[PDB]
């Protein structure tokens, strides 16, 4: 089966908005969002549905970008760096689970490149 | 084993 997926929202965390914050949802993550290659990244990789029986067994950290949008609305994230660290998880599982040149790694690195020219500009802290 | 060929979104 499925895990259950990563959770998104906890009302007993502390809030804060900051810049970098605002910065990861409203251009980090709506530019990955929009691309053309975006929708296999949008939702938890189902592997009941896309028959994937050996998944969750080098898969321990599972992360997608619909997640990440959820915790970025709901103030989940403290510092900037917890919202980067689950980017780079949902591209290392990519990277570790699917063959190297398979059309689903060679989406994940065109979106990591594009990652990465946007978190260059990322507000200091 | 793996995901298959993917097309891309709009």
């Amino acid at each position: 089966m499925n895990p259950p997926p990563p959770e998104t929202s906890n009302p007993n965390k502390p809030k804060r908005q900051t810049n970098q914050l605002q910065y990861l949802l409203r251009v980090v993550l709506k530019t990955l969002w929009k691309h053309q290659f975006a929708w296999p990244f949008q939702q938890p990789v189902d592997a009941v549905k896309l028959n994937l029986p050996d998944y969750y067994k080098i898969i321990k950290t599972p992360m997608d970008m619909g997640t990440i949008k959820k915790r970025l609305e709901n103030n989940y994230y403290w510092n900037a760096q917890e919202c980067i660290q689950d980017f780079n998880t949902m591209f290392t599982n990519c990277y570790i689970y699917n063959k190297p040149g398979d059309d689903i790694v060679l989406m994940a690195e065109a979106l990591e490149k594009l990652f990465l020219q946007k978190i260059n500009e990322l507000p200091t802290e | 084993s793996g995901k298959g060929k993917k097309k891309r979104g709009y």
